[PDB]
């Protein structure tokens, strides 16, 4: 750890740290995550080896790149190429103006490359939320932080019950099923496009009840035909309130008809008949995608 | 998740190729054998039974314990140090819950401390490059079963029961990619249940013919037959529970195809 100059602490958790530094002998501006052991009597924490262990499958564009570990007696670090600023400080600053609607385009059209080619090396993120995404100078949009990220069975079992953020945590989570998949990071990405349109989180809630009412009251309470199955989730209560869907209009006032129609086939309830990441790269809503670049 | 089905296969071909160990490694052990190392799987697969580990969990424990031997001389004093460090990763790994060093201290009743423990954990993720993600026979056979409609669970018992018996002997089945062991299992444990034979889909999806398995099904037969006398029998009890449909009591077929 010799090499590198601490700039500042752009993050931190429970874990550790995150610094932006720079390599002293070549000039390399790099993230720095530092991970404690010595607070672990369990060793290296499982987090950290499955971070590790699937970013170094993953290369893309749109993937954030790995390019070091230093793994000692007390502490772990992993170096990261460095970027500009994650998509909610990018968001903050936008708050009022609003993000171009082609910039949008281009991000959630990076975003689901960089989805695709997770679910096709068979791994989850799980932890998909604008904090986790980060974006440079040049227009360029990268999924970041694996730390709940997973590999995954064809086909899947059942895997860890608490994994996604709240605001952007799909149903069938929140109801309790046994098995998820590849849907709930879908269902994460159509939270975020939504939120890059109206500036604002689609689904703000403070429980997992309160969560559950606010998608209800905004897609509509589901039922045995919209989702077959539901009314057997474990969670499910017969005595919900039944809301009618909103009108997507409404719901996300600026976008066309192909945003609304995306949108909508990324949050449908049925994790079966959700659009999948490659599917939602041949939407007409891409058409047209540029690569604007970003007003920092 | 049938929109990534082919290229998570795909994908799983090329790896299985990289995380394979090298197949004689063992001649250039000094001091332990593959009797050693029998030994020590058969004790995996009672600790993952011990503390309700996945079968997966085993499964790449073995590969991370092929891969760090290919490279890295142990005593025989020391292997099953290797193997619980390995056990260990595998269940961080994999696990949802996976039991403390603490409890893998006690399952080996104190031969070793946490602290070597611990130290071997760095050791293993050092030589191995923290590259855990790797493809294991049980990832190919759940992929295979899906080729079965209606699913048939006594045909799926029975080739996870195969399958596993593949990891006690290091010779012959290291030569083997684990996609190539999964296809003979499961066309093994088909054939037993209901004398149907590898079907015409799995021969184009994984591009193995009922005689590309030939070799490696010669063998998983001869080790079907002989496995009432094996000295390791931690699988065949295992497999004896009716959640397996207790499938390592039922006959295997004198002759094949
Ligand atoms: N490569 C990077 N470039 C720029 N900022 C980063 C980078 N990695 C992380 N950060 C910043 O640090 C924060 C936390 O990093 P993250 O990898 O998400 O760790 P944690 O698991 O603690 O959330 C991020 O929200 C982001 O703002
Ligand atoms: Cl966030
Ligand atoms: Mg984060
Ligand atoms: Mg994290």
């Amino acid at each position: 750890m010799e090499n590198f100059q601490k700039v500042e602490k752009i993050g931190e958790g429970t874990y550790g740290v995150v610094y932006k530094a720079r390599n002293k002998l070549t000039g390399e501006v790099v993230a720095l995550k530092k991970i404690r052991l010595d607070t672990e009597t369990e060793g290296v924490p499982s987090t950290a080896i499955r971070e590790i262990s699937l970013l170094k499958e993953l290369n893309h564009p749109n993937i954030v790149k790995l390019l070091d570990v230093i793994h000692t007696e007390n502490k772990l670090y992993l170096v990261f190429e460095f970027l500009h600023q994650d998509l909610k400080k990018f968001m903050d600053a936008s708050a009022l103006t609003g993000i171009p609607l082609p910039l949008i385009k281009s991000y959630l059209f990076q975003l689901l490359q960089g989805l695709a080619f997770c679910h096709s090396h068979r791994v989850l993120h799980r932890d998909l939320k604008p904090q986790n995404l980060l974006i440079n100078t040049e227009g360029a949009i990268k999924l970041a932080d694996f730390g709940l990220a997973r590999a995954f069975g064809v086909p899947v079992r059942t895997y860890t019950h608490e994994v996604v953020t709240l605001w952007y945590r799909a149903p069938e989570i929140l109801l309790g099923c046994k098995y998820y998949s590849t849907a709930v990071d879908i269902w994460s990405l159509g939270c975020i496009f939504a939120e890059m349109v109206t500036r604002r989180a689609l689904f703000p809630g403070d429980s997992e009840i309160d969560q559950l009412f606010r998608i209800f009251r905004t897609l509509g309470t589901p039922d045995e035909v919209v989702w077959p199955g539901v009314t057997s989730m474990p969670d499910y209560k017969p005595s919900f309130p039944k809301w009618a869907r909103q009108d997507f209009s409404k719901v996300v006032p600026p976008l066309d008809e192909d945003g609304r129609s995306l949108l909508s086939q990324m949050l449908h309830y049925d994790p079966n008949k959700r659009i999948s990441a490659k599917a939602a790269l041949a939407h007409p809503f891409f058409q047209d995608v540029t690569k604007p670049v970003p007003h920092l | 998740v049938p929109d990534y089905q082919e290229d998570i296969h795909t994908y799983l071909r090329e790896m299985e190729v990289k995380c394979k160990p090298k197949v004689g490694y063992m001649k250039r052990q000094p001091d332990i054998t593959n009797s050693m190392r029998a030994i020590l799987v058969d004790w995996l697969v009672e600790v993952g039974e011990e503390y309700k580990l996945q079968n997966e969990t085993l499964h790449l424990a073995v590969n991370y314990i092929d891969r760090f031997l290919s490279s890295m001389s142990v005593l025989r004093g020391k292997l099953q140090l290797v193997g619980t460090a390995a056990m260990l990763l595998a269940s961080k790994f994999e696990e949802i819950y996976p039991p403390e060093v603490a409890e893998f201290v006690y399952i080996t009743d104190d031969t070793y401390s946490k602290k070597q423990v611990l130290r071997m954990e760095h050791l293993v993720l050092k030589v191995l490059a923290f590259d855990l993600a790797a493809p294991t026979v049980n990832q190919f056979l759940t992929q295979y079963f899906l080729h079965l409609q209606p699913a048939n669970c006594k045909v799926e018992s029975l080739a996870m029961f195969l399958g596993e018996l593949s990891l006690i002997d290091a010779d012959p089945y290291l030569k083997y990619l684990p996609s190539l062991i999964a296809g003979a299992a499961f066309h093994l444990a088909l054939y037993t249940v209901t004398g149907q034979s590898w079907p015409e889909s799995l021969a184009q999806q994984t591009g193995y013919t009922l005689e590309s398995l030939k070799p490696c099904l010669v063998d998983l037969h001869q080790t079907y037959l002989k496995a009432p006398q094996h000295a390791q029998q931690s699988i065949r009890e295992k497999y004896k529970h009716s959640k397996y449909h207790s499938v390592s009591l039922l006959n295997p077929p004198e002759t094949l195809s």
